[PDB]
């Protein structure tokens, strides 16, 4: 198929990265899908926090003296406190990510394919439909979440509205 | 007397059995370090090394960093230590993947991988513990 | 044992009370270990007492520079705690030493495995250490005693 | 026990595991207790070692006042006791070898209470009768001291 | 605009060179192909 | 391994049982101590300033002196290091903690007492979960 031909072309082009799992491989698909699912959760949470003002709001910008020149955007301007708060909520997960990437739990799925092993078989257009905590359900939901992120971002960019406001427009306008 | 004799009783090797090189003090001190101690899984060796080197590293960034005079000096130092630890674990992983390519003694692909995972966990633990200690002192 | 270092002296072997007369080798080794530990600690203690008495004090101990027993108070509890930690770390190292098969009392340098051959000069120098250490033990206890009884303190006609 | 008589009770008489460890515990308790009682007496009649202790009603309340004033002394004493016990473990008890639970079996051929602390060879190990009699004397004076320590805490109790 | 430099300069001066040097080090001493 | 397979659901397909029983026991013992932690203060009372006067709530986390958290982590680390020295280095094969020894000699007694500990610990896990539900849902 066309997808199979593209994957074969990638394998020929970059055998090392494909072997390690980097690139168009099912392990990468699963990892990105899991990340995108958590990302949808986090965007919903960010919207809720913005609605309830849990975030310090853009009214307040971090002080240069305390947070140094990293807080500096352009010249006098400084990163807003809301952007910093979201960035830190992300930094927690990134620290977790490094910890679990270099020191994975024995039963956990490794980030990269083990040297001996090879990538798992391709799922296909419609992954095998089985409910419950089964690999197929996880992969299907990850694909759905990534597609959703793509198309909501497309909506926000085309219309020009903020991504969070576009998310608000969906649902029943519960968030903000 | 004569306290300098050829190492291993082999006069033609490039070494000497000086008091620093081969004395009960140094043999016992180095033989109990995690890098050379007996009966340790490579994961434990890495964990010990990381714990030693993480707690050790927060201080310089905390006290001599650009934000040393700000009220957030300790957190900046901790973050710098974390970043440097991440860099060093990248270095360790690449060294392992380059050196030993064709659980055991530490000189193997799996042994070195376990050592590096242990080192990362222990280094983050040491940095976190140093932060916890310095947070109230 | 009479052969182990320290014997050379005007008194020769000095064991009025019988302590090594029938002591097993383990007990004689422990006695020698204690003698050397006390002697080295006393040598350092006397040197430090001389340093403090002469007014030589670290920049971080500016106020107290006259009487050592008085200076001991200026050290906070955590300073003594760190002294104890350092001494315990060294003691742990030495304990790790004593597990090695060929250990001789106080030979934390592993002289047996280092010297090309056992020698009389080495024994004489070990005896020099032991003698200066015994003198340092007596001198240090005497310093503390003479300064406790007469508070004037050494270098003040004591 | 005392003389050639038997124990005064049920007396763990059915201990399949040898009583050597219990006898070691008895002699240790007794040595601690006799040191404790003799100390207590001297303290009650003489107390120069730690001045500025204010008023000490009896030896029982002295530890509290020392903790209040000389806190570091109890840390030093605990260190000494702990290191001494660890050092003893070497020449008493059998080491772990995937079995022999630690501090569980006195090493074979070792009479309980023997740490080697015989500097003046006052008790002649060669003379079995004399050494055994002196061991019995130590054990009995120690039992008496163990009773006496509580009999003295009665001094705390009355007031 | 006015936000990109903060995002990119660290990537171009730290992350990009770090990963590039890691990969080059792997390839130089690969010992095969 | 020593509870018998009456498990409600399947999770053991992709996870080794030896480590999972060890985790069951660790979490259960910690949960028992935590249930006591959230009962005994309320029933018997808190006994010092605590750096801020509060009880019966999780907020103590922030109120407690970081000194305590540091020392508690040190204690847990050292005890876990000793427990690791057992069962994975020296393979002592006798229980790590048994002063005033219990744990009968017969194997069946071992199994029964292990089952008892597992039950008391699972109940404590549920109790602690219900406590956290009381607190912060
Ligand atoms: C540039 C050099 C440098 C600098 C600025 C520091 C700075 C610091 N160190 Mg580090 N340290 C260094 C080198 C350095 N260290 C080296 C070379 C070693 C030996 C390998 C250590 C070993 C060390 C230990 C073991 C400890 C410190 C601690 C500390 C802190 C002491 C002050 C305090 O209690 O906090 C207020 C401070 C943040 C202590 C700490 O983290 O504070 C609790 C601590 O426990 N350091
Ligand atoms: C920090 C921890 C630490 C540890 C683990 C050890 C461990 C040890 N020491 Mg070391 N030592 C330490 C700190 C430590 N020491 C310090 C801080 C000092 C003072 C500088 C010494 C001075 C010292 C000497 C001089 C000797 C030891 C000895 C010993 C061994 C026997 C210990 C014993 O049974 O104590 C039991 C402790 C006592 C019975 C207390 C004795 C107090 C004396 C009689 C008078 C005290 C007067 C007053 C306090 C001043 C053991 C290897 C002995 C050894 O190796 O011989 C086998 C030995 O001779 N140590
Ligand atoms: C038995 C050994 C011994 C003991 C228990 C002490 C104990 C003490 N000394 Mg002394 N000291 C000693 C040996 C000793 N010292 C020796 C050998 C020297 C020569 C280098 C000194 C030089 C010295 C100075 C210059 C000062 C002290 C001070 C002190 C006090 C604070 C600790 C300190 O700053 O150490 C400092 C330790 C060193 C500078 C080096 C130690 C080197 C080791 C032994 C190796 C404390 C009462 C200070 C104090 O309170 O004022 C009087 C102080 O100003 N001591
Ligand atoms: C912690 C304290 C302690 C410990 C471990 C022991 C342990 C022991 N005692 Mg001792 N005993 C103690 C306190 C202690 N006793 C006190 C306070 C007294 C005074 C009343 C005695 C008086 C005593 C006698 C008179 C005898 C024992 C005997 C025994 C042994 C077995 C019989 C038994 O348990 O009773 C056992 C080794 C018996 C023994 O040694 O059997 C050979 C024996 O005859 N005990
Ligand atoms: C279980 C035993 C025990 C315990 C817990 C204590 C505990 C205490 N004693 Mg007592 N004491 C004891 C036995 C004991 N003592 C014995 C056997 C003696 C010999 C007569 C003394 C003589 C004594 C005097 C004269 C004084 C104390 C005091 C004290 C208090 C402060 C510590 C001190 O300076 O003690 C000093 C303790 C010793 C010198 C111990 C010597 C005997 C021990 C058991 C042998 C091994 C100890 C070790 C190797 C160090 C030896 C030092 C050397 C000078 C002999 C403290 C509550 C002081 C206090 O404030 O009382 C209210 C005080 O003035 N004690
Ligand atoms: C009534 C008092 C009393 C008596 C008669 C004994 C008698 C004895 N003790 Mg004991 N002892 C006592 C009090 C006593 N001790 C106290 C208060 C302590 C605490 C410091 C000790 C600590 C002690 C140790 C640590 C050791 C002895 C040992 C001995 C024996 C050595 C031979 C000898 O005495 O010389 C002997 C049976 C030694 C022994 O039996 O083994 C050789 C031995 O290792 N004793
Ligand atoms: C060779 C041409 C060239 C050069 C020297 C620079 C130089 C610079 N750019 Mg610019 N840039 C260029 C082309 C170039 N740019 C083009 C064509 C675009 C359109 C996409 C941009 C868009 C752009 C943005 C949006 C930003 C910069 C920024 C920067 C600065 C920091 C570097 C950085 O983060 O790069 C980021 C650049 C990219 C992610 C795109 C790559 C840039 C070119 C196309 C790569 C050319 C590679 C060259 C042929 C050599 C390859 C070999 C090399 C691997 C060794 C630096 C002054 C940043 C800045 O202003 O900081 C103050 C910043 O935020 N650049
Ligand atoms: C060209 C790109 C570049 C950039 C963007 C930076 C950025 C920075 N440098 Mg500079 N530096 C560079 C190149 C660069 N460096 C080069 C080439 C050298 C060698 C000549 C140096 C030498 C240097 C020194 C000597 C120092 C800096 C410091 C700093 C920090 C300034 C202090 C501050 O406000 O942060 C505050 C810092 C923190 C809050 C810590 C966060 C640290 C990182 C960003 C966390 C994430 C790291 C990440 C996990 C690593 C990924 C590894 C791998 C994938 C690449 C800042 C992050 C200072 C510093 O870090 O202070 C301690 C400092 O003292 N730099
Ligand atoms: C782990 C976690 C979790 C979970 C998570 C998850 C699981 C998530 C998921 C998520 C998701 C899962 C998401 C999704 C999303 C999706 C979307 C958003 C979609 C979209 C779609 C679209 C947009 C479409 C379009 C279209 C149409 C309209 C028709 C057809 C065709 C087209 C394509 C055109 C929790 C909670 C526990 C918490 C913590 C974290
Ligand atoms: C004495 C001295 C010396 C030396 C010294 C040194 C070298 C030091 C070092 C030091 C060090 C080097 C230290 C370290 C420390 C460390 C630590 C203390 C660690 C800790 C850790 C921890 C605590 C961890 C934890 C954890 C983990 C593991 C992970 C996460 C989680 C947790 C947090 C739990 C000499 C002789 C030369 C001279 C004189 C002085
Ligand atoms: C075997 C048996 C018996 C007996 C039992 C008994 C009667 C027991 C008892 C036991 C006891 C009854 C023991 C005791 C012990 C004691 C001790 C071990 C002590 C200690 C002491 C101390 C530690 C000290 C303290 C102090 C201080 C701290 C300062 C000053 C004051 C004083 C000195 C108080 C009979 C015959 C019935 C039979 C069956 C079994």
């Amino acid at each position: 198929s066309v997808f199979t031909d593209a994957t074969e072309a990638f394998s020929k082009d970059y055998p090392d990265f494909y072997k390690a799992g980097w690139g168009p491989t099912t392990k990468a698909e699963r990892w990105n899908g899991r990340h995108a699912m958590f990302g949808w959760v986090l965007i919903v949470a960010t919207g809720y926090a913005k609605a309830h003002g849990l975030i310090p709001d853009p009214e307040v910008a971090l002080n240069l003296k305390e947070w140094g020149t990293l807080s500096i955007l352009a010249g006098p301007q400084t990163i807003s406190n809301e952007r910093a708060v979201v960035l830190i909520a992300n930094v927690h997960a990134l620290f977790m990510s490094l910890c679990a990437a270099f020191a994975p739990l024995s039963f956990q799925d490794p980030l990269l394919i083990p040297k001996g092993q090879k990538d798992e078989p391709a799922a296909g257009l419609i992954p095998a439909i089985v409910p419950g905590l089964t690999k197929e359900a996880e992969l299907l939901n990850g694909r759905l979440a990534m597609l959703g992120l793509v198309l909501v971002m497309g909506h926000s960019l085309a219309t020009g509205t903020p991504f969070l406001n576009s998310v608000d427009l969906f649902l029943g306008n519960r968030l903000g | 007397a004569n306290f300098i004799k050829p190492y291993n009783n082999d006069p033609f090797v490039g070494h000497l059995s000086t008091p620093v090189t081969t004395s009960a003090a140094t043999k016992a001190f180095l033989g109990n370090l995690p890098a050379y101690r007996a009966g340790l899984s490579p994961l434990l060796r890495g964990l010990e090394v990381g714990m030693a080197h993480g707690y050790l590293l927060v201080g310089p960034f905390d006290k001599l960093g650009p934000l040393r005079n700000s009220e957030i000096a300790l957190l900046s130092g901790f973050l710098s230590a974390v970043g440097l630890i991440t860099i060093l674990t990248l270095c360790l992983t690449i060294y392992g993947k380059v050196s030993f390519q064709e659980n055991k003694d530490l000189l193997t692909e799996d042994g070195w991988s376990q050592f590096t995972s242990g080192f990362l966990v222990g280094a983050f633990g040491g940095a976190g513990f140093a932060y916890l200690t310095l947070l109230n002192l | 044992v009479k052969e182990m270092p320290g014997v050379s002296a005007p008194l020769g072997f000095f064991d009025p009370l019988g302590f090594a007369s029938k002591a097993s080798p383990e007990t004689i080794t422990k006695y020698r270990e204690s003698e050397l530990r006390h002697g080295r600690t006393a040598m350092l203690a006397v040197l430090g007492w001389a340093f403090t008495e002469a007014g030589c004090h670290l920049p971080v101990f500016p106020n107290a520079g006259t009487n050592p027993l008085a200076a001991a108070g200026q050290v906070p509890f955590w300073g003594w705690a760190q002294i104890f930690a350092f001494c315990g770390v060294i003691e742990f190292v030495q304990a790790k030493i004593r597990e090695r098969p060929g250990f001789q009392a106080g030979d934390y340098i592993g002289s047996g495995d280092l010297m090309d051959e056992g020698d009389d000069q080495w024994k004489s120098f070990q005896t020099k250490e032991l003698n200066n250490g015994r003198l340092a033990m007596l001198a240090s206890i005497g310093l503390i005693g003479q300064t406790a009884i007469f508070g004037q303190n050494i270098l003040e006609q004591s | 026990g005392s003389s050639v008589f038997d124990p005064l009770g049920l007396a763990t008489k059915a201990s399949d595991a040898e009583l050597l460890r219990h006898q070691e515990s008895e002699i240790k308790h007794g040595r601690i207790a006799m040191l404790a009682i003799l100390g207590m007496a001297v303290q009650e009649r003489f107390h120069p070692f730690f001045p500025t202790s204010a008023e000490v009603a009896n030896s029982v309340d002295a530890p509290r006042m020392i903790l209040q004033d000389y806190g570091w002394f109890w840390l030093l004493a605990l260190w000494g006791v702990s290191v001494h016990e660890y050092d003893n473990v070497k020449h008493t008890y059998k080491p772990e070898s995937s079995t022999v639970k630690p501090y569980s079996e006195i090493l074979d051929g070792r009479v309980p209470g023997d740490l080697g602390f015989d500097p003046l060879e006052l008790g002649h190990k060669e003379d079995s009768e004399y050494y055994n009699s002196m061991r019995l004397k130590e054990i009995n004076n120690g039992r008496l001291a163990m009773i006496a320590v509580f009999g003295a805490c009665a001094q705390e109790m009355v007031n | 605009a006015s936000y990109l430099p903060s995002i990119l300069v660290p990537l171009v001066g730290i992350v990009f060179p770090g990963v590039a040097m890691a990969l080059l080090f792997l390839y130089i001493e690969k010992d095969d192909i | 391994t020593g509870n018998k397979p009456f498990d409600p659901l399947n999770i053991a397909a992709f996870v080794p049982p030896e480590r999972m029983r060890q985790s069951e026991l660790h979490n259960g013992r910690v949960a028992m101590l935590a249930v006591v932690g959230w009962a005994f203060p309320e029933l018997v009372g808190k006994f010092a300033s605590e750096d801020v006067t509060s009880t019966h709530a999780l907020d103590a986390l922030s109120q407690a002196d970081p000194r305590f958290w540091t020392q508690f982590i040190i204690l847990c680390g050292i005890v876990e290091a000793n427990m690791y020295r057992h069962y994975q280095i020296n393979n002592n094969q006798y229980p790590f903690f048994d002063p005033l020894n219990l744990y009968p000699k017969d194997k069946a007694g071992q199994q029964s007492m292990e089952l008892k500990e597992l039950k008391n610990g699972r109940a404590a896990m549920i109790a602690f979960a219900a406590m956290l539900a009381h607190a912060t849902i």
